[PDB]
C-alpha cells in the first residue's frame, strides 16, 4: 500500500497514462490534425532526413494548445523503414520515453502503441484527402449539370462510410476501454492491469483473429485514394470506381454478419455500418 | 484556425450580445474583459481579451451595458445602404482578416424579417463570395411586406451560405409552455443557449470534429440541401437524452425522413451505454431515414465548463423544412395578385421553387439521376 | 477446524469430498458421520473465539478413559450449529439469496411470462425446422432482442442467461433449454443436479405456454373472421380445447405462488442453514410431484392433448375458407380421439388432483360426459 | 403489444381523464408526465412518458387542469359530421399505429345516449373493421329521442365490437344507498375504479393474462354472446371476497345463468386457501350455470399499487343482460307507433332481435343449432 501510493502522489503515474493518450492515441485534437496535416502536405529522399521530420514535431507541439510540459518532451518522432516511392501506407513510428522508476512498470514491449498508432494515422489520411476533393471541387463553382451533381453525391456517399468507422474507433479505443483501467486502478497488479488496458488492440480490429475484416478495409481506403487522383474529361473512369466501392461495402456487411455466430466487440460494428438498410 | 462573427439588424445585435454574455460566462472572463483567478482553448473566439465582433440604435445601449469593454423597412433600401458604405465598412473585415493567423469561417447572426439588416445580410454574402472564395460562411438566420423581404434573402442564402434556421413561432410555443411568459429578451435566453452548445466541440478539443468543416461536411450532402435544424433537451442517462430530442415538441421548427443527425453530449455520462441507447432507438424505429444511401446517426462527447447535470444538443437535416418555405412562397403569390423592372423578384421566386423541388425529390428511393 | 485432512494412506473415513462406510467404525452412527462431513466441507470451500475453545473441548475428550457417545454428540452438534449459524449469515445477508431466487423464479419457472410471449413471437419460424449447428446463436440474439423489447435494460444478469440447443445427441423446441452460470457463494446450494431439475420444469412449462399462446391466436381470428353450418363446429371444439387448457394453465399460478410462498417463509424463519438445503430441496420435489411431471399416466395422456391443439390450430390457420377440401374429413378425426381422450382423463382423476378437477368441474359438465 | 385508446363524446372524454388521473397516480408519474423517484410494467398504456390517447368544448376544460401537458344530438347529425372529417382523424390514428411496435387492440369510451357518441362512435366501428381487420375493438360503452340513439348504436356494437356495459340507472342508485350524494362529478369516481381494476393483470408482470386476448377469449365462446358485466365489492380472506361478488346487490344491473366468470384480486392474500374457497362455493351452489358446454370459474391475483387491505373485481357473462335490451327496444316500438327512407332503423330492429333470441335460446339444454 505504501509502494503503490508512492507512485501516484509522488511520481504522477496517473498523469503519464492520461498524457501518453493525448499524444500517441491522438486523443487531443489540434495536434493530430496539425501533425498529419503537415506531413500530408509534402506527398523519397526528402521528408526522411532528421532535419524535417525531427523538426516538424517541435513545430507541431506549439499548435497543440495543450502540453509543453516535462511530459510533453521525449516524443522521439523516429522511423523504422526507408520508402522507395496512390497506396494507403506511410510507415512511421512515434515512441514515448520514460526514466528509471517508471520504466519498470511501463514495459518496453507495451511497442504495441506503435502498432495501433500507424492505423490511426492512416485513418487521418482519408479525412484529409477526402477533405481535399471536397475543397478541390469548391473552386469549380454556373457549371451546373447532371454530370456535376451526380458526381458530388459520390463523395457524400463515400465520406459517410469513413465518418462512421472513425466514430466507432472514437468509442471503443478511447472512451469505453478508458472507462476501465481508470476506475479499475483505484505493485504486481499495475503490470497486469496495464497489460489488460492496451490489449485497445482487440476492439481495434488489429487482432489476427478478425484479420479478414481488416483486409477488406484496404480495398475501401484504396478506392478513395484513386478517387482523389481524378481531381468531366474522365467522368466514366470515376463512375466505374464508385461502383466498385458500393460493391465492396455491400460485401463487408455480409462478412461481418457471418462472423457473429463464431465476439461482443464486433456486435456494435454492424449497428454502425447498417442503419435503415441491408 | 480562427472564427469571426458578424451581427446585423436589431435582432442580430441583440442575440449576439447575449451570445457574448453566455460565452464569456463559460470561461473565467470577467465582464470587463479581464481574466480572473478562479484546458479550454479560448483563442478561436478571443484575441489577446478581445472578441472578434463586428456590430452593424441599440448599439448605444450595448455600450451602456456593463460589457462596454468587450470590443428603413424595405429590402432594396437595405440593399442600397450596403452599397453606399461598400469600402468604408469592408476595411474592418480585411484588417481583422489578415491580422488573424488563419481564418476558417464567418458566423453570421442576422434576421430576415423585413429589417434593414435583412437586405444588409443579402449584400455581405455576395461580396464574401467575391473577395474570399476559400472562406466558409455560416449564418444563424431567424424567421418570423414581411413575405417580400423573407423570400428575397432566401435567393442569396441558397447559393452563398454553405450552411441554421430558427423560427420565432416554434420558439414562443416553448416560451408559454415551459417558461410561462403570458418578451424579446426572454426568448433569446434559450436562443443563445443553442448557439453556445453548438460550438462545444470547437472551444474544447476533442478527437473528431476539431474544426468547422468537421461538422458540416457530414450532414449537408449537396450544396443545395444545406439547411439544418437544432435541438436542446435540458430545459438521467443517454437513453433519456436522445429520446427526448427526437420529439416534435422540442424541435426549433414549426414522405419525410432524416438525412443525417448529430447529437452532442456535454455531460460526464458513462460512455459504456452510448451503444445501448443506439440499439433501443433502432429497434423501436422511432426515426426514419433515407432509403437510398446508408444514413446513420453520430454522437460525440465533450466536457462542460468546469466553472458553471447532463445536457445535449441535436443537429439535424430534415426534409420537413420544405414545408416552412411553402408557407412563405404561398403568401407571395397572394401578395403578387394584391400588391423599375420588378424582374429580380421573379428569379428569386424561380430559384426557391427549384429548391422546393430538390427537397421533394430527395425522399424518393430513386433520388439518383 | 482447518478444512484439511492430514492423511497419506487413506485411514480416516473421508476420502468435492465424500464419505466412507466400508471402513467407518461400528459404534459410531451414520447420523453424526453425516454431521462431520458437512461441518468440514463448509470450511474447505469457505477457504476468533470459535476456534480455540473447541480445541479445548476435543482435547478434553482425549482425557476421558471411556468413549461415551452420549457426549461425543454434544460437542459435535454445537460445532455444527455454530458453523451453520455462521454460514446462514453469509448465504442470506451478505450473499443475498432472495434476489437470486427472485431471478430463478422469473426466468426458469416462466415467472416473467411477458418476456417469453414476445420471444416466442419472434423466434418461432427458426425452431419448427429440425435443429442444425447454427440455430444455437440464432436464438441467443432473438432472446437479447426480447429483453430490450420489454424495456428491460440491465447489463447485469443478462449475459448470465444462455439458451442451450441439445443438438446431435426432431423439432427444435424439443431440445430447447436455459442454463445459468451460478456465482461463487451459491455454488454449494445450486449443484448441476438441482439446476437440472429446474430445467425440466422450464421445458414443460414453456410447452404449455407455447400451445396456449398459439391456441388463443386462433381465437383472435375466429372472432376476426366475422363477415357454413359445419364450420361452427370449430368453436364448439375450440372452447372445449380452450377450457381444458386454460384452466390446466391454472393450478400453475396456484402451485408456483403457493409452494414458492412456503419456500420463502421457511427461509426467514430458521436461523439455521441446514434447513435451507432441505426446505429448498423439498420445494423442488413438490413441483415435480404436484405438476404431474413425474406421474406417468397423466403426463402421457395430457401430452397427447398438447400436440393435438397444434394440429387443430394449424388447420384453422392453414386456410381462410370453410373446411371442405378434406379439412372436415380431417376435423372429425380428432374429436373422436379428443373427446375420447377428454373422458379418458376424467376416469383417471376419479391427494393432489382435488385442486385441479374442481376447477374443470365447476359446472358439472364432465358429469354429463 | 400496446393498446391505443380512443375517447369520443362528452361522457367518453370525461371518464377517460378520470381514468387517466387514476392510472398515472397508481404509478410514480407526476401530472407533468414525468417519473418521480418515490417492477411495474408501464408499457401497455404509455409511450416513451405519454399516454397513447386520442381525444375527440370539453377539451378546454381538460387543458385548464394542471394535467395540461398530459398529451347536434340526433343520430343522423352525428354520422354526417363523421364522413366529413373522415380523412382528418385517421392520419392521427394511423400515425399512432405505425408508431407502436405491435398494436393489439382499441379501447373506446363512448355513450350510446350521447348524441356525438351515437353519431361518431357508430361510424368508427365500421371504418375500423374495414381498414384494420385483425385488431380487436373493445368498448366501455355506458347505457343511459333517447331510445332511438340507443337501439341504432346497438346495431353496430353487435357486429363490429368483438367485445362492457355500465348502466347509469344502477350507478345513480348505488350513489344514493351506499354513497349518499342526493351529480356527474361524483358518480364518475366509481366508474374510474372499474376501468382501472379491469386492466390490473396487464400492468403488472404475472404468469398468464399478459394481453387483452388473455382475458376475453375465455369469456366469449361464440361471436354472438359478446356482452359482459362487472362487479366491485369493496365500497379478510379469499372466501370473504367471493361471497360478495355473486350477490346482485353490488352488480351494476337492473331461466337465467352465467357463462363464465373471471375474478380479479388485488390483495396480498395467501394463495393457498383459494382452492378451499371454491369448494365451499360449489357446495353452496350460489350461481347457476350452463349444462351444454364445458365452463369453469376463474380467479387471478395481482399487486396493489405500493405508492398509493384487499379489493376485488369480477367479470360476469350473464344472460340477464338481455332484459335491459328488451326494455330499450320496447320503448323503441312505443315511439314507432306514436312518433329519406326510414328503412335503416327497420333492419336494425330485426338484427337485435337475433341477439336477444340467442341469449334466451342459450339458457336451454339445446342452445346448439
Amino acid at each position: 500500500k505504501a509502494a503503490v501510493d508512492y507512485f501516484f502522489v509522488e511520481l504522477h503515474l496517473e498523469a503519464h497514462y492520461e498524457a501518453l493518450r493525448h499524444f500517441l492515441l491522438m486523443e487531443d485534437g489540434e495536434f493530430a490534425q496539425s501533425l498529419s496535416d503537415l506531413l500530408f502536405e509534402k506527398l523519397p529522399g526528402e521528408l526522411l532526413n532528421p532535419l524535417v521530420l525531427n523538426s516538424v514535431l517541435s513545430k507541431a507541439l506549439q499548435c497543440s494548445l495543450h502540453g509543453d510540459t516535462p511530459h510533453a518532451s521525449n516524443l522521439s518522432l523516429a522511423l523504422k523503414y526507408l520508402p522507395e516511392v496512390p497506396d494507403v501506407l506511410s510507415c512511421l513510428e512515434l515512441r514515448y520515453k520514460v526514466d528509471w522508476p517508471l520504466n519498470i512498470v511501463i514495459t518496453e514491449g507495451c511497442s504495441k502503441y506503435s502498432g495501433v498508432f500507424s492505423f490511426l494515422l492512416q485513418l487521418k489520411l482519408m479525412m484529409w484527402a477526402l477533405k481535399d476533393v471536397c475543397f478541390h471541387l469548391k473552386r469549380t463553382a454556373m457549371a451546373g449539370s447532371v454530370q456535376f451533381r451526380q458526381l458530388q453525391l459520390f463523395k457524400h456517399e463515400m465520406q459517410h462510410f469513413v465518418k462512421v468507422i472513425q466514430g466507432y474507433i472514437a468509442n471503443q479505443i478511447l472512451h469505453v476501454t478508458w472507462c476501465e483501467f481508470r476506475a479499475r486502478l483505484a505493485l504486481e497488479e499495475i503490470q497486469r492491469a496495464h497489460a489488460e488496458y492496451l490489449h485497445a488492440v482487440f476492439r481495434g480490429l488489429l487482432t489476427e483473429k478478425a484479420a479478414p475484416v481488416m483486409n477488406v478495409i484496404h480495398s475501401i481506403f484504396s478506392l478513395v485514394l484513386k478517387f482523389r487522383s481524378q481531381l468531366h474529361p474522365n467522368f466514366a473512369l470515376m463512375q466505374q470506381s464508385y461502383n466498385t466501392f458500393k460493391y465492396y461495402s455491400h460485401f463487408l456487411f455480409k462478412v461481418v454478419t457471418k462472423l457473429v455466430n463464431r465476439q461482443p466487440h464486433l456486435e456494435d460494428f454492424l449497428l454502425r455500418i447498417n442503419f435503415n438498410n441491408y | 484556425r480562427e472564427i469571426i462573427t458578424l451581427q446585423l439588424g436589431q435582432c442580430g445585435n441583440q442575440i449576439g450580445f447575449e451570445f457574448w454574455k453566455q460565452l464569456c460566462a463559460e470561461h473565467g472572463i470577467s465582464p470587463e474583459g479581464i481574466v480572473e483567478e478562479f484546458t479550454d482553448r479560448k483563442d478561436v473566439f478571443f484575441y489577446q481579451y478581445i472578441p472578434r465582433a463586428v456590430l452593424l440604435r441599440v448599439i448605444h445601449s450595448i455600450l451602456n451595458s456593463p460589457y462596454a469593454k468587450l470590443y428603413g423597412n424595405n429590402w432594396a433600401s437595405g440593399f442600397s445602404q450596403g452599397e453606399k458604405i461598400h469600402e468604408d465598412i469592408f476595411d474592418i473585415i480585411d484588417r481583422e482578416a489578415d491580422g488573424s493567423d488563419s481564418l476558417e469561417g464567418f458566423v453570421l447572426c442576422h434576421s430576415i424579417a423585413g429589417g434593414t439588416g435583412s437586405g444588409l445580410g443579402s449584400y455581405l454574402l455576395e461580396r464574401l463570395n467575391d473577395r474570399y472564395p476559400k472562406k466558409l460562411v455560416q449564418t444563424y438566420s431567424v424567421f418570423p411586406v414581411q413575405p417580400y423581404n423573407s423570400l428575397l434573402t432566401l435567393k442569396r442564402l441558397t447559393q452563398n451560405a454553405d450552411c441554421v434556421v430558427l423560427d420565432n413561432t416554434a420558439l414562443n410555443r416553448i416560451a408559454t409552455d415551459r417558461l410561462h411568459i403570458q418578451s424579446f429578451s426572454q426568448i433569446n435566453q434559450l436562443v443563445s443557449t443553442i448557439m453556445s452548445a453548438s460550438t462545444t466541440t470547437l472551444r474544447y478539443p476533442g478527437y473528431m470534429n476539431n474544426d468547422l468543416i468537421g461538422l458540416i461536411a457530414s450532414l449537408i450532402p449537396t450544396p443545395r440541401l444545406h439547411f439544418l435544424m437544432t435541438g436542446y433537451t435540458p430545459l438521467t442517462t443517454v437513453l433519456d437524452v436522445m429520446r427526448r430530442l427526437l420529439q416534435p415538441k422540442n424541435v426549433m421548427v414549426s414522405n419525410h425522413c432524416y438525412i443525417a443527425i448529430l447529437n452532442i453530449i456535454q455531460g460526464e455520462v458513462d460512455p459504456t451505454q452510448v451503444h445501448k441507447s443506439l440499439q433501443r432507438i433502432r429497434e423501436r424505429k422511432l426515426a426514419n431515414f433515407i432509403p437510398w444511401g446508408p444514413a446513420s446517426i453520430q454522437v460525440a462527447l465533450s466536457r462542460k465548463s468546469p466553472y458553471l447535470r447532463v445536457s445535449g444538443l441535436m443537429m439535424a437535416n430534415h426534409t420537413s423544412i420544405s414545408s416552412l418555405f411553402e408557407r412563405t412562397c404561398r403568401q407571395y403569390d397572394k401578395l403578387r395578385k394584391r400588391e423599375d423592372n420588378f424582374d429580380e423578384m421573379d428569379t428569386s421566386r424561380e430559384i426557391v421553387q427549384q429548391l422546393i423541388d430538390e427537397y421533394h425529390a430527395a425522399t424518393r428511393p430513386d433520388y439518383i439521376s | 477446524l482447518h478444512g484439511l485432512l492430514l492423511d497419506q494412506h487413506e485411514e480416516f473415513f473421508i476420502k468435492q469430498f465424500s464419505l466412507r462406510v466400508e471402513i467407518l467404525p461400528s459404534y459410531i452412527p451414520v447420523r453424526v458421520a453425516e454431521k462431520i462431513l458437512f461441518v468440514g466441507e463448509s470450511v474447505q470451500m469457505f477457504e476468533k473465539n470459535q476456534e480455540d475453545t473447541f480445541a479445548a473441548e476435543l482435547h478434553r475428550l482425549k482425557q476421558q478413559p471411556l468413549f461415551s457417545l452420549v457426549d461425543f454428540e454434544q460437542v459435535v452438534d454445537r460445532i455444527r450449529s455454530t458453523v451453520a449459524e455462521h454460514l446462514w449469515k453469509l448465504m442470506v445477508e451478505e450473499s443475498d439469496l432472495l434476489g437470486q431466487l427472485k431471478i430463478i423464479k422469473d426466468f426458469y419457472l416462466l415467472g416473467r411470462g411477458e418476456l417469453f410471449q414476445a420471444f416466442i413471437d419472434t423466434a418461432q419460424h427458426m425452431l419448427k425446422t429440425p435443429p442444425t449447428a447454427v440455430t444455437e446463436h440464432d436464438v441467443n440474439v432473438a432472446f437479447q432482442q426480447s429483453a430490450h423489447k420489454v424495456l428491460l435494460d440491465d447489463d447485469n444478469l443478462l449475459p448470465l442467461l444462455h439458451l442451450t440447443i441439445e443438438y446431435h445427441g426432431a423439432s427444435g423446441w424439443a431440445a430447447l433449454g436455459l442454463s445459468y452460470k451460478v456465482q461463487w457463494p451459491l455454488h454449494i446450494l445450486f449443484t448441476p443436479a438441482v439446476l437440472e431439475k429446474y430445467n425440466v420444469v422450464f421445458k414443460y412449462l414453456l410447452s404449455v405456454r407455447r400451445v396456449q399462446a398459439e391456441l388463443q391466436h386462433c381465437w383472435a381470428l375466429q372472432m376476426q373472421r366475422k363477415h357454413q353450418t359445419d364450420a361452427i363446429k370449430w368453436r364448439l371444439r375450440n372452447h372445449m380445447a380452450f377450457l381444458v387448457d386454460n384452466l390446466q394453465y391454472y393450478l400453475q399460478v396456484d402451485v408456483l405462488e403457493s409452494q414458492f410462498s412456503q419456500l420463502l417463509h421457511q427461509i426467514n424463519s430458521t436461523r439455521d442453514f441446514e434447513s435451507i438445503r432441505l426446505a429448498h430441496d423439498h420445494f423442488l420435489s413438490n413441483l415435480l410431484a404436484q405438476s404431474f411431471i413425474l406421474l406417468k399416466p397423466v403426463f402421457h395422456c395430457l401430452n397427447e392433448i398438447l400436440d393435438l391443439c397444434h394440429s387443430f390450430c394449424s388447420l384453422v390457420s392453414q386456410n381462410l375458407g370453410p373446411l371442405d377440401e378434406r379439412g372436415a374429413a380431417q376435423l372429425s378425426i380428432l374429436v373422436k380421439g379428443f373427446s375420447r381422450q377428454s373422458s379418458l382423463l376424467f376416469k383417471i382423476l376419479s391427494n393432489s388432483d382435488l385442486a385441479q378437477l374442481l376447477l374443470r368441474l365447476d359446472y358439472n359438465k364432465y358429469y354429463t360426459q
